[PDB]
């Protein structure tokens, strides 16, 4: 499953 | 023996034609198993492989919210990126993202990935140590500073070393009949005269999995790299892949040429000649 | 802004045999940006309801797509692939060759 809570660039 | 899981994110802005489109595809090796499209009638993670369908509804619902949240984050990133490069609001732009993990035969982590691209050019990438970043330009240095301040890399590493490898091992088990099966290439050599003094020898490789394969022509035992026409490995549509290499040979010298095929499904490299 | 022109391959899923059902494939790759239009042609006319794979890309960030449809190859019937991209001033047409 994919990763969540990834910050914006 | 080695396996990999990859997620490919693509966000494309479209000024005057709505908000940016977000699409994601998930791969185990050369096999896609999930997809998501924000332009779909009802945006939801959808199965693309038989061995992922056994996952419960809580699996598809959870990932759907992740994709929706990521889509919103990408739109924030796209707005930031325009400011980083001093671009107007009239142009369309593309944000690409690919991340995942590589494991060995024992299922142990070999390598982690987490990188980005803007308009087709590399932007920022998580280093192999999974602790530091590499910025391509002064714009990406801004992102680097923000992520270093927020310790973003620690969260990336935790997923890549834990959640990524564990779910990959689960996927490999549930679809071992396919994911852990290497199909050898079906090979043959064709011959077509282009004139009365020259002819084309084409070495075919069909129905193989995974896509990784090596096709070379040799003249008198010497590699004909520069004089070999080599097409890109292409999907057949049935999980398998195709590829061929061709060389223009003088008429009567066909037996001086040999085609060599290397593939995971092959215990030993093959050597072919015309007829 | 740097752009990349698409590589085009038109081919069949299985070795072509006249009278037997098969799949006609058009594989476009190595292009950027992702906006692209692909048609499958039968004797010059567009084949309806052609399916395509989900948009993905390679390690060099270049996109790739597979367009496909069911077809029965014969001796006279001609098949081809028509592709349009921002890097192309005019639609590029690649004819289907059984040994390519």
């Amino acid at each position: 499953r994919p990763m969540t809570y990834k910050g914006a660039l | 023996g080695s396996h990999s899981m990859r997620y490919f994110y693509t966000s494309v802005s479209r000024p005057g034609r709505g908000e940016p489109r977000f699409i994601s595809v998930g791969y185990v090796d050369d096999t896609q198993f999930v997809r998501f499209d924000s332009d779909a009638a009802s945006p939801r993670e959808e199965p693309r492989a038989p061995w992922i369908e056994q996952e419960g509804p809580e699996y598809w619902d959870r990932n759907t919210q992740i994709y929706k949240a990521q889509a919103q984050t990408d739109r924030e990133s796209l707005r930031n990126l325009r400011g980083y490069y001093n671009q107007s609001e009239a142009g369309s732009h593309t944000l690409q993202s690919m991340y995942g993990c590589d494991v060995g035969p024992d299922g142990r982590l070999l390598r982690g990935h987490d990188q980005y691209a803007y308009d087709g050019k590399d932007y920022i990438a998580l280093n192999e140590d999974l602790r530091s970043w590499t910025a391509a330009d002064t714009a990406a240095q801004i992102t680097q500073r923000k992520w270093e301040a927020a310790r973003e890399a620690e969260q990336r590493r935790a997923y890549l070393e834990g959640e990524c490898v564990e779910w990959l091992r689960r996927y490999l088990e549930n679809g071992k009949d396919k994911l852990e099966r290497a199909d050898p290439p079906k090979t043959h050599v064709t011959h077509h005269p282009i004139s009365d003094h020259e002819a084309t020898l084409r070495c075919w490789a069909l129905g193989f999995y995974p896509a990784e394969i090596t096709l070379t022509w040799q003249r008198d035992g010497e590699d004909q790299t520069q004089d070999t026409e080599l097409v890109e490995t292409r999907p057949a549509g049935d999980r398998t892949f195709q590829k061929w290499a061709a060389v223009v040979v003088p008429s009567g010298e066909e037996q001086r040429y040999t085609c060599h095929v290397q593939h995971e499904g092959l215990p030993k490299p093959l050597t072919l000649r015309w007829e | 802004m740097i752009q990349r022109t698409p590589k085009i391959q038109v081919y069949s899923r299985h070795p072509a045999e006249n009278g037997k059902s098969n799949f006609l494939n058009c594989y476009v790759s190595g292009f950027h940006p992702s906006d692209i239009e692909v048609d499958l042609l039968k004797n010059g006319e567009r084949i309806e309801k052609v399916e395509h794979s989900d948009l993905s890309f390679s390690k060099d960030w270049s996109f790739y797509l597979l367009y496909y449809t069911e077809f029965t190859p014969t001796e006279k019937d001609e098949y081809a692939c028509r592709v349009n991209h921002v890097t192309l001033s005019q639609p590029k047409i690649v004819k289907w060759d059984r040994d390519m």
